[PDB]
């Protein structure tokens, strides 16, 4: 069992918590995006990037998203 | 690939510097405290974040335990983040434990009963198993329903089963069989 | 207990489950928000399964909460199936309200065991000439009906379902495997008009659908099938293409983490298609004659879909391109096509001696077609210019107008009974008919037709 | 900001940048102390890019430091490049000096 000096350091940790409905990207690759987050996510649904670029959930793994991009991604980075 | 394959590289490694050192004591509770706390709901989600490096994830989790990680355990933990493998703590230090029980000539058997047993009964299957298997034996007893009468010995892979309920069952595929 | 859905990939979706609550292969699932129904192919461990939507995915989220069934997919089965159309869930998709159903199977199940086997040998007459001398049916047994895209495999199947309900009087079940929906309610409306529906059990899961629909469909259909085949009657089981339960198998395999096999088929192929083929069995309870449509891919017959279907079958009707462009239908290749019945003890011998004859003719003709080619019908042989003209009008004379193919040219439909055709290609092997014109052969039903013919 | 070279494995480099500088797809990169240009072809994640020289990578080694130019592989471009003769990058292959160049544009659009 984990002390209760340590829980209390866990507790002062700069842990940033994110929106169900918000993501950030890993990794861009021949129109395939990677997303870390989107937790409410459909299969299926419209993903919205930044300059109007939007892309489509085709697979909700445990820990990322794949996507594809429903246009031009060359001008998509990583974070 | 198993977890149990992925961490064998590194609970060996601390098993051999710990024993080299004496220090067996020592990583026993660093690795059992690092275990713990990267199972943690909110160290869990900051070990996973995709924004923060490889130095950034073990200073933050060396930080946290403080006290409990000497110079040796702390360059571990920022070896294990280096190759990516924070997720694995949980598991070397399961594999730390069977190395150094193995070293220490040590087995934890568990033991079930349809109804509770005597002292003298713990003691006299001990001497039984210990003689049999020329190790250190440490008896988790327990009860369990589920059996007609009897007990049943598990010394990790070896099962000896004397229960009433396994003879039912020998029977029951004798005779369908 | 219940699970959470941890992943999902188009039809496939993982769900994970406590340790002591983890359900068993093939048990139904159903989610909560969406009652959309999932059946589970696999367990992958620490509590998580591996699953197959019966259903549209679009909308599913990770996290939404899944309950165990504790039972396989189940289907209403017995009379109160007949004249009713039902998707492969079992639900009614008629618009005629709920099945008045006694009870429910499961749709999984053992073939019926070594001991239990029939060894019926009746012959089954089609009244299609081509059909009854070189690929004769015989009652309880199973027909295969190969072929690539727009060839006849649909509309031979209409004109057999057409001319066996004349002798046959218990009852059917037709089970539609990814297909055209716009066929499905062509049937239905047909036999509604003409009241046969009462006798028959419709099932359907069309090309319009997901691949879970597409792979248990066939399951369904045969579930059917086997309560009436139990209950010790005689019934017909036919399935729009049983080649498409393979091909759902085929889209879905690389999810379910298997490694490919040859041309990328899954690599279970031969055991997910006998665990289907040994169950449409007749036995010694009762009896099921089952007819199937095979499609092709590509016109490769050693494709090995194709290939591994043949051993499944008592009698191999081979459909062909090349035959069907010469204008002659139904487009049969009498020397690929064989049946299991095809033998002097079955038959007789003086259909066994037809049959080869005819057989032994094509066979020639086909070897002289490249000679044929380059330098004329004239260089041949007396021999062979007399058997050449024979092989022509035998392979006119296999030709027939059908019942349900009068809406394509307008000719009326025949039907010719077995004694008539042994008759026509008996007399065309002896020479009796050397001197009609090889064009009065061509769609006429019964060897007394084409001496009419000639006379124009 | 500048990156560093992870990995070499024929024509395919490795540039490992900081995460707030990551070199966006099709960019054009400079390797420090040697005339050898890189195009960006995937960005991996982690700070990672994926790349393909423009020339021959022997005598490269793990560690050298590479620049972003902020463009795609840019080239001369109008009556300046007539009668020339230029390589994939625009360098004059003629030993007949700079091109008297008035602009320059990126290869992709
Ligand atoms: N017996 C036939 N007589 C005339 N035309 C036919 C016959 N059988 C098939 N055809 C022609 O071939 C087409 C395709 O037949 P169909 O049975 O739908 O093929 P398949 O099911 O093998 O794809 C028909 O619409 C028709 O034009
Ligand atoms: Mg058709």
């Amino acid at each position: 069992e984990i002390s209760e000096i340590i829980k209390g350091r866990i507790e002062k940790l700069d842990v940033a918590s994110q929106a169900r409905n918000e993501g950030t990207i890993v990794s861009v690759s021949d129109g395939i995006v990677r997303i870390y987050g989107l937790a409410d996510v459909m299969y299926g649904e419209m993903i919205e990037f930044p300059g109007g670029v939007y892309g489509m959930a085709l697979n909700l793994e445990q820990d990322s998203v794949g996507a594809v991009v429903l246009g031009e991604y060359q001008g998509l980075a990583e974070g | 690939a198993e977890l149990t394959t992925l961490a064998r590289p590194y609970a060996k490694a601390a098993f051999e510097y710990a024993q080299a050192h004496q220090q067996l004591a020592d990583w026993s509770a660093a690795l059992g405290v690092l275990a713990a706390v990267s199972q943690d709901d909110t160290v869990r989600q900051l070990l996973k974040e995709p924004q923060l490096t490889s130095s950034a994830k073990a200073q933050s989790l060396i930080d946290v335990c403080g006290d409990k990680l000497n110079a040796p355990a702390q360059n571990f933990v920022r070896t294990v983040a280096e190759n990516k493998r924070l997720e694995l703590l949980p598991t070397i230090a399961e594999m730390y434990e069977q190395l150094k029980a193995e070293q220490e000539k040590s087995v934890e058997v568990e033991v079930t009963s349809a109804f509770t047993l005597s002292k003298e009964q713990q003691d006299k299957l001990a001497k039984a198993l210990s003689a049999r298997l020329s190790r250190e034996v440490r008896l988790h007893a327990s009860e369990d329903a589920s059996l007609i009468g009897g007990v049943i010995i598990r010394a990790g892979d070896l099962v000896i089963d004397g229960s009433v309920r396994g003879k039912l069952a020998k029977l029951a595929e004798a005779l369908k069989s | 207990s219940s699970g959470r859905i941890v992943q999902i990939i188009g039809a496939v979706i993982d769900v994970e489950f406590p340790r002591d609550a983890v359900p068993s292969i093939y048990e139904a699932l159903k989610v909560q928000g969406v009652e959309t129904t999932l059946e589970v192919q696999q367990q992958l461990g620490d509590g998580v399964v591996r699953s197959i939507a019966m259903g549209s995915t679009e909308g599913l989220k990770r996290g939404l909460n899944v309950d165990s069934t504790g039972a396989a997919i189940s289907v209403p089965v017995g009379k109160a199936t007949l004249g009713r159309i039902m998707d492969v869930l079992g639900n009614p998709i008629d618009e005629a309200g709920p099945i008045g159903e006694e009870e429910r199977w499961g749709i999984h199940r053992e073939a019926p065991s070594y001991a239990d086997q029939a060894g019926g040998n009746e012959l089954l007459e089609t009244g299609i000439k081509v059909i009854d001398l070189v690929c004769p049916f015989a009652k309880g047994g199973k027909v295969g009906l190969f072929g690539g895209a727009g060839v006849g495999k649909t509309v031979n199947m209409m004109e057999l379902i057409r001319n066996i309900a004349i002798e046959h009087s218990g009852y059917s079940v037709f089970a539609g495997v990814g297909e055209r929906t716009r066929e499905g309610n062509d049937f239905y409306h047909e036999m509604k008009d003409s009241n046969v529906l009462d006798k028959v059990a419709l099932v359907y899961g069309q090309m319009n659908e997901p691949p879970g629909n597409r792979l248990r469909v066939a399951l369904t259909g045969l579930t059917m099938a086997e309560k009436f085949r139990d209950e010790g009657r005689d019934v017909l089981l036919f399935i729009d293409n049983i080649y498409r339960y393979t091909l759902a198998g085929t889209e879905v395999s690389a999810l379910l983490g298997r490694m490919p096999s040859a041309v990328g088929y899954q690599p279970t192929l031969a055991e997910e298609m006998g665990v289907l083929q040994e169950r449409i069995t007749s036995t010694k309870k009762g009896s099921i004659t089952s007819i199937q449509a095979v499609y092709v891919p590509a016109d490769d017959l050693t494709d090995p879909s194709p290939a591994t279907t043949f051993a499944h079958l008592d009698a191999t009707v081979v459909l062909s391109r090349d035959i069907a462009s010469l204008g002659i239908y139904p487009a049969v290749d009498p020397l690929d096509s064989t049946s299991r019945q095809l033998d002097p003890l079955v038959i007789g011998q003086d259909h066994y001696d037809t049959a080869r004859g005819v057989q032994y003719v094509l066979q020639r003709y086909k070897e002289l077609k490249d000679i044929i080619a380059i330098l004329g019908m004239d260089e041949l042989s007396e021999a062979d210019k007399l058997l050449v003209a024979r092989a022509r009008k035998i392979q006119r004379f296999l030709s027939q107008p059908f019942f349900v193919a009068e809406v394509f040219t307008g000719s009326p439909g025949k039907y010719v009974s077995l004694k008539d055709t042994i008759a026509g290609f008996k007399g065309i092997l002896n020479g009796d008919y050397d001197h009609l014109p090889e064009q009065a052969f061509y769609m006429v039903g019964g060897i007394e037709e084409a001496v009419e013919k000639a006379k124009k």
